[PDB]
């Protein structure tokens, strides 16, 4: 084991892409804590 | 503080705006009236 490049590149690269997609899901599915922290401030302002 | 504010806030900006205009006009009018 210690002592097919195509798959190492094809996932890694597909794996790499799943991660990049996940990075975007982190931002849109989501990073909305930025806006919802504003909800945490503002909506309680009814109180 | 969901919709009512939104409407009141919109109105607030307007009510203000109206005042902003009258304040400007009054300033202009004192020194329009003059002598």
């Amino acid at each position: 084991t210690r002592l097919v490049k195509l798959v190492q590149d094809y996932n890694y690269m597909q794996q790499n892409d799943k991660i990049k997609l996940l990075n975007h899901q982190i931002d849109y599915l989501n990073k909305e804590n930025t806006e919802m922290d504003s909800i945490l401030r503002s909506k309680p302002y009814i109180a | 503080l969901s919709q009512a504010n939104v409407k009141l806030l919109a109105e607030n900006s307007s009510y203000l705006e109206k005042l902003r205009k009258t304040e400007e006009i009054l300033e202009e009018y004192e020194r329009r009236f003059q002598i």
